[PDB]
């Protein structure tokens, strides 16, 4: 139990250490240890209140007891009430005081789900419908405005729209930002289904696989559509690849363009909301590498500061030059461009490459997934495997300067 | 409900069919790092001493700390805890013994309001006030009884249904909530002056004086 | 009559919840009760008071807000 | 694919505003708070009983009566958030008798 | 004319209850002297800033008052403030931490037993007229400083007294739909205006501490505020002015529909007669004109006298209650007290409202 007393140490040595690195941190304790995570873009500021309320789409891994989809809400203070003239201190010296401004999370609406949720990604469209993977062959699809606040108390779960096509579970899912209805999921039987639920009927409840993919030799790990095109999504798997497809084609197997990616297996992917031709891909070598979609021949760079797997690489939706690397490393470093190249001294040197420009080192188990909070800067949510979901956000002097 | 955007990028119609061409070309020519250096990277917004030399409040909340969540400036500067290594140890600047302990060894019987209580459970019944009478028109009602004053009855009875309706229009009011009011200033406006705007001259002469024989 | 334990317990949790407080000893709404037992005490004795040297019979409103003044508080939306 | 453990089943004083450079103007407390909290026959009858001890045929008003409580739900509210500023002071999260009168003396009214 | 809301922390952002100005200089610089329920009496420099913005300076800050403090009258000399308390009591506050000043209390009355309302002096100085809860009137002078007259003829609270200029009459207005005027001499209740041909003023239901009314500086006109015109469906809320050939019956009225007014007080400095248009109905013929400001519950109502119609309006200012105005001594300001905590200062131009006459004219006394 040496690891346990070592990671224990860093945590405190890190919560001691959180006010000068970090501006808004709200550690909480989930029931169940969730597997996916993903705020929402509806953000409420009500008249009158100094705290603004978000919202996020947690799934809950249960070893036996039921597995809830959580919508959970969080309250951040204002950016109004962020500078008050409150109070002071005389030993500390800072304006601050503890008191009970604070922030709360609140689950919200939970739905059953059958097995454990995998990846619960919202459609962008139509922030309603969520689409989420189970441990069976089948993708579920649920809309919370249209089920009740509390879980139906029996076990049985009634899916909106049960999607079939697959032979095995896979946690890579994602929604088509431009076409409307459209979803991508990447099992691990190594085929990628497309399924079109904006032609679903009004009475339809199981739709099969409009279209299979069979490129990939190995278990699709992740796959996303193109945030700006609309026929365009990558796919990295085991096979220590990446094929970047085209649904135009007609031809389903053909790797439009595939290359090799990583020594190891290649485990996400993201394209950056901004850049048309820039995606990240994570690896099992530790190694995040940019990638130019003009030229896939040779990576723009090997990103190389994690120890362990990387597992989810998401980029900003607030900065184009600012990434996000998570794995079973319990660290979350949160890469940036603009450095790319810069000389440092040694000293400076030694904690990472320049590109590095924050790691948050304050979960005590494998990070599972996060998101990064489209409106609010830097705020991410990221969910560990040890039920914990930390809202945190690094301080101003670190990314500012 | 403020929903962030979308696209954070303007709409080119050429967007599509120009990264179908480069798509096809594979040509190593154009170098993405090389630009970023020369040109501003894409951002986007969100969707006693002075304040400003203090900075921005800090939320600090932890779920496992007895203690309640820190929630204001910091303001000590110290070199060694770098952002890229947080574990770093600062002596002499935090002492790296805990404080939460200290704060809160409750082991108190607390209701155990925090959270799942309190707000759900909630009750319901039922009254009627006869003898007592805690009403505005029974109310009037009784003090026309105790007191008269020699007031005229029609008169009373109209100022009762006056004030009950003014009693129910302030209670619409209240469901309004927060109302900023503009506030309203008009000119110094004359009758000798003919160039005034006729809005204001119209919402002064809504004023006017009354003259009595 | 002796409706001292009118005022429910949720009551009490409402007003510390929206009073910033989240963490309540248990013996504590017995002198919530008491408190607010003499706030209106004092309050009613004042705005009898008011009633009283204004030859009426009927507390209005008014008379609360006088009252109110008097203790050094306000009421807003009344007076 | 990726190997998955065991899910663990969880669970200063004085405020006194200085004379100057106090730029606030808010307007929530300056409207009704339109959150009784309190069922009308409770308070009614506290009220009843409170006007029967004082003096006989003292009778109220909805207006009044809904004065009297939104006053004391101000009163309450004030009182407790004074009673958090004295036990955060007293480094101690639950509140206590002792602090309820701490912050009755704090405030003067005791 | 300009309006600068000085959101600035007045009284703990307590409710203020009356402003005035010193009317004994002559300056650009004026002082104020506020108070509210934090039972202290705030007196403040008030100027034109840079740009005309009408800021606040802190001049000093005065607390004897065990409770919380109405009205603040400054002497018209100005050299003696006065202040009515909750407790029945009058500091008669004369000159001589954060004060750059320092304000002794030279002289405390107890003449009354409930709290007092509204304050005013007469026009020698020498004299007092405090109106309390108590249903009594009384009158003081500030040399002996012992209650010489109890005009205890009223049936509710007294929230309104004023001082006639030209020293003949003292008019005071209860709560109970009353208008009394007592002459200096007689002490008696020489006009019971109450009845108008039903009732004119408000009853004790309306949602205002002060009925605060002022005599116009020349004294020939007595503007009441507070009262009610059976024309419109149900009641008109109307500010009567009186005129001292007929007080019995008002000569006209100034109906401000929304909110009730509440409070009178006319600027001092006279004006020059503007020239005729032929379209004003004259309220009063006199040789100078005047202006005034009619504060209703939250809305503030500039009038002249050869006009009609006001000539100003300012509303919305201030979220709560207004309590007092004040002019300064020169005319440039019109200070606007709240119940919300906050003033709002209305600032005008040099010579803006009109020309000043050169030579005031003296009145009969």
């Amino acid at each position: 139990a040496v690891e346990e007393r070592v990671i224990n140490e860093e945590y405190k040595i890190w919560k001691k250490n959180t006010p000068f690195l970090y501006d808004l941190v709200m550690t909480h304790a989930l029931e169940w240890p969730s597997l996916t995570a993903q705020w929402l873009p509806d953000v409420t500021r009500p008249e009158g209140k100094d705290f603004s309320i978000h919202r996020l789409v947690l799934g809950t891994h249960t070893s036996d007891e039921q597995n809830h989809l959580v919508i959970a809400s969080v309250q951040l203070p204002n950016d109004d009430a962020q500078f008050d003239a409150s109070h002071y201190d005389s030993e500390k010296g800072e304006f601050g005081g503890f008191g009970s401004v604070s922030g709360k999370i609140e689950i919200e609406i939970k739905i059953n789900h059958e097995g454990e949720v995998n990846r619960a990604r919202y459609m962008p469209q139509n922030p309603c419908i969520i689409a989420t993977k189970t441990p069976s062959s089948d993708v579920l699809v649920f809309d919370y405005t249209k089920h009740p606040s509390k879980p139906d108390p029996s076990g049985e779960c009634n899916p909106d729209l049960r999607l079939r096509g697959h032979q095995k579970e896979g946690y890579g899912l994602s929604w088509n930002p431009n076409l409307s209805g459209h979803l991508l999921s990447a099992s691990d039987d190594h085929t990628i289904c497309l399924w079109d639920i904006s032609a679903v009927p009004k009475e339809g409840k199981v739709v099969d696989a409009k279209t299979i993919f069979t490129g990939h030799t190995a278990v699709v790990e992740d796959v996303s559509w193109h945030l700006l095109h609309e026929s365009l999504f990558g796919s990295v798997a085991d096979d220590q690849k990446l094929m970047i497809w085209d649904t135009r084609s007609n031809n389903t197997s053909k790797p439009s363009h595939s290359v090799d990616a990583h020594t190891a297996e290649v485990n996400c992917l993201s394209f950056n909301p901004y850049s048309e031709f820039i995606l990240a891909t994570g690896s099992a070598d530790k190694t995040v590498a940019l990638w130019d979609l003009r030229n896939l021949k040779l990576k723009l760079h090997s990103f190389e500061s994690h120890k362990d797997e990387i597992f989810q690489v998401q980029w900003s939706p607030h900065n184009e030059t600012i990434l996000a690397s998570s794995g079973t490393d319990r660290r979350l470093n949160v890469w940036d461009l603009s450095k790319i190249g810069e000389e440092q001294s040694p000293e400076d040197a030694e904690d990472g490459p320049p590109e590095l420009l924050f790691i948050h080192g304050g979960h005590t188990a494998k990070i599972s997934d996060f998101s990064w909070n489209p409106n609010e800067p830097w705020v991410i949510c990221s969910v560990s495997e040890d039920n914990i979901m930390q809202v945190w956000q690094m301080a101003e002097n670190i990314y500012n300067d | 409900m403020v929903l962030a955007p979308r696209r954070r990028t303007a709409f080119h119609p050429d967007l599509c069919s120009q990264l179908d061409q480069l798509l096809q070309q594979q040509s190593g020519e154009f170098s993405f790092l090389k630009d970023l250096k020369g040109r501003q990277p894409l951002r986007s917004g969100p969707t006693v001493p002075e304040r400003r030399k203090f900075g921005r409040m800090k939320l600090l909340q932890f779920c496992e700390n007895h203690r309640p969540a820190y929630w204001g400036t910091w303001n000590k500067k110290t070199a060694l805890i770098r952002a890229r290594d947080p574990w770093a140890q600062d002596t002499k600047l935090l002492d790296y013994e805990v404080d939460s302990d200290e704060e809160w060894e409750e082991e108190e019987p607390g209701e155990s309001l925090s959270h799942s209580e309190g707000d759900d459970d909630d009750d319901m019944g039922e009254d009627e006030d006869e003898d007592d009478g805690f009403f505005v028109p029974h109310g009037y009602l009784s003090e026309d009884e105790g007191v008269t004053e020699e007031c005229a009855d029609p008169e009373n009875h109209k100022v009762r249904q006056k004030l009950k309706a003014k009693e129910w229009d302030e209670f619409l009011a209240k469901g309004k909530r927060f109302r900023v009011l503009q506030p309203v200033k008009i000119g110094c406006v004359w009758a000798a002056d003919r160039d005034c705007a006729g809005d204001d001259l119209k919402v002064l002469q809504q004023f006017a004086a009354c003259f009595l024989e | 009559r002796d409706n001292i334990q009118g005022i429910t317990k949720p009551a009490i949790r409402r007003l510390a919840r929206r009073g910033g407080v989240k963490r309540i000893s248990g013996l504590i709404y017995e002198e919530t009760r008491g408190v607010l037992k003499v706030f209106l005490e004092n309050v009613i004795r004042d705005a009898v008071t008011y009633t009283e040297h204004a030859k009426r019979k009927t507390v209005t409103a008014m008379d609360v807000v006088y009252a109110l003044k008097r203790q050094g508080r306000t009421l807003y939306g009344f007076g | 694919a990726r190997t998955k453990q065991t899910a663990r089943k969880s669970t200063k004083k004085p405020h006194r505003y200085r004379p100057g450079t106090v730029a606030l103007r808010e307007i929530r407390r300056y409207q009704k708070s339109t959150e009784l909290l309190i069922r009308k026959l409770p308070f009614q009858r506290l009220v009843r009983e409170i006007a029967q001890d004082f003096k006989t045929d003292l009778r109220f008003q909805s207006s009044a009566v809904m004065a009297l409580q939104e006053a004391c739900e101000a009163y309450l509210v004030g009182l407790f958030e004074d009673t958090n500023l004295c036990a955060i002071h007293a480094k101690r999260v639950t509140i206590m008798p002792k602090d309820i009168q701490l912050a009755r003396r704090i405030r003067g009214e005791r | 004319m300009k309006v600068i809301t000085c959101e600035i922390a007045w009284h703990n952002k307590e409710p203020v209850y009356s402003l005035d100005f010193q009317h004994g200089t002559a300056g650009r610089i004026h002082r104020l002297a506020s108070a509210g329920v934090d039972t202290n009496v705030r007196i403040w420099k008030v100027e034109k800033g840079p740009d005309g913005k009408a800021i606040v300076e802190f001049l000093s800050n005065l607390a004897r008052h065990t409770k919380a403090v109405n009205v603040v009258r400054f002497s018209p000399t100005g050299e003696i403030l006065a202040s009515g308390g909750d407790d029945a009591v009058i500091l008669l506050w004369k000159v001589n931490q954060l004060n750059k000043e320092n304000w002794t209390v030279v002289k405390t009355l107890r003449g009354h037993l409930e709290d007092v309302y509204d304050i005013c002096w007469a026009t020698d100085g020498n004299l007092m007229a405090s109106a309390s809860v108590d249903n009594t009137a009384i009158i003081w002078d500030v040399s002996k400083g012992q209650k010489i007259s109890i005009f205890n003829e009223h049936k509710s609270y007294v929230q309104g007294v004023t001082w006639d200029p030209l020293g003949q009459y003292v008019a005071t207005l209860s709560c109970d739909r009353v208008l009394r005027v007592y002459s200096i001499q007689k002490k008696r209740v020489a006009f019971n205006v109450s009845k108008m041909l039903y009732r004119m003023f408000h009853d004790d239901s309306m949602k205002s501490f002060f009925r605060r009314l002022s005599f116009t500086p020349d004294g020939s006109l007595l503007l009441t505020p507070a009262g009610c015109v059976e024309s419109g469906e149900n009641v008109m809320n109307t500010t009567y002015v009186f005129s001292r050939k007929n007080l019995k019956r008002p000569i006209a009225h100034l109906p401000c529909p929304g909110k009730a007014t509440l409070a009178v007080r006319c600027c001092p400095v006279y004006f020059e007669l503007r020239p005729v248009v032929e379209t004003g109905v004259e309220l009063m013929s006199l040789p100078y004109r005047l202006v005034f400001a009619v504060a209703s519950e939250d809305s503030v109502l500039l009038y002249d006298t050869q006009q009609s119609f006001p000539f100003g309006y300012v509303s919305n200012i201030h979220y709560h209650t207004l309590s007092d105005i004040s002019w300064s001594s020169d005319g440039a300001f019109l200070a606007i007290s709240s119940t919300d905590g906050y003033c709002s200062f209305v600032t005008f131009e040099k010579d803006e409202l009109g020309i000043p006459l050169k030579e005031k004219p003296v009145l009969n006394m």
